[PDB]
């Protein structure tokens, strides 16, 4: 279960 | 020619270090307008909160110095990072305006709540929220005022906390300080607060996140109450008899309620499809919400309970969960009153160290 490294604020 | 310079941002002036230019504004904090800027030197984006003559008031001065100190002694990768203080004036004589230079997060919750999240993302954001929260808690400090407009995230999915005018140890020891919606009943119906007040917010915030909109809205401070117990349900007699009589009279008078079950409160139709192996279940977040969105302040979850919790522990890193509390030099404590002027000193005093 990997921590996410992106977040989208499009 | 000297160390500074001014720019006319609307009906405001920023006089600030040449090293910082190109100021757009960005929002107001508890009591200062804040401005986005370029750091010439560091060659990197900053925030600058200016607080106009904060010493003008027992309100201002108190809840400003707080920030000062707090900001400084604070040390955790989930709080916004202070990068500079200053004042242009010559001395206590001349003194008035402070500036605070901080890191510039990409955005803030308001419009994270907007998109639909994968469990993991949602969870992570929460995760961190709490870890930061844990931080000041671990130092006796309570934020008192967490909201979308107070949480900031970075496009890698880092997340931090803001503004420390509000933060302190328990009480009561200040009426309509906190933001209407995320007011916890022990506040709504001013009974006095303890540190798992912060948990409540997290609930709404999370709720809001899942919900799409404010969890308990409410048109006026009083109408709030209803909204809470509409969805959550009329609290126990055992709760009641703790309220002040004056107040309870009314509360009891407010019509009885079952409230909904968290499931109907938050159906799946809102959640995303689920994880690989569980822990990240819809039921589980519900089960979180369930232990945070609790009308009773005393029958509520802790943060270390919130971090034990299944939906959260999946990312559990103790070097994030349990690093040292910050150190507050105890000459300062978030309560004691001072003079019309005594304050002006303290600040300039506290500013002069930092800069």
């Amino acid at each position: 279960p990997k921590r996410p490294t992106t977040l989208n604020l499009f | 020619d000297n160390n500074f310079y001014s720019v006319e941002i609307g009906d405001s002036t920023f006089t600030v270090l040449k090293r910082y230019q190109n100021l757009k504004p960005i929002g107001s904090g508890a009591q200062g307008i804040v401005c986005a800027a370029y750091d010439a030197i560091l060659e990197r984006n900053v925030a600058i909160k200016k607080l106009s003559r904060p010493f003008q008031n027992q309100t201002h001065a108190k809840r400003a110095y707080r920030e000062l100190v707090l900001m400084k002694c604070v040390n955790h990768k989930n709080i916004i990072g202070l990068l500079n203080v200053f004042t242009p004036q010559k001395s206590l004589e001349e003194f008035q305006d402070v500036y605070i230079v901080m890191e510039l997060m990409d955005a803030n919750l308001c419009q994270v709540i907007q998109m639909e999240l994968d469990h993991e993302r949602m969870s992570y954001l929460l995760y961190q929220m709490l870890c930061g929260i844990k931080h000041l808690h671990s130092a006796g400090i309570i934020h008192r005022d967490l909201k979308p407009s107070n949480i900031v995230v970075k496009s890698d999915c880092t997340l931090k906390i803001l503004d420390f005018g509000l933060a302190r140890t328990a009480g009561t020891s200040t009426p309509y300080v906190v933001t209407r919606y995320y007011r916890a009943p022990e506040v709504i119906l001013g009974m006095g607060y303890k540190e798992n007040v912060d948990i409540w917010s997290v609930g709404c915030i999370m709720g809001e996140m899942i919900k799409g909109g404010v969890l308990f809205p409410g048109t006026d401070h009083i109408d709030q109450w209803n909204k809470v117990i509409e969805q959550l349900g009329t609290p126990s007699p055992e709760f009641m008899k703790k309220l002040q009589p004056t107040v309870r009279t009314y509360v009891e008078n407010r019509p009885k309620y079952a409230g909904y079950s968290f499931e109907k409160l938050f159906p799946d139709v809102l959640f995303p499809a689920d994880s690989e192996h569980n822990k990240l279940k819809a039921s589980q977040a519900r089960d979180l919400l369930s232990k945070m969105l609790v009308i009773d302040a005393s029958k509520r979850i802790s943060v270390d309970e919130a971090l034990q919790h299944p939906y959260i522990n999946v990312w559990y890193d103790p070097s994030e969960a349990e690093a040292p509390p910050p150190k507050i030099p105890d000459k300062q404590l978030d309560e004691r009153e001072h003079t019309i002027e005594e304050w002006k000193e303290l600040i300039y005093k506290e500013v002069m160290d930092l800069e």
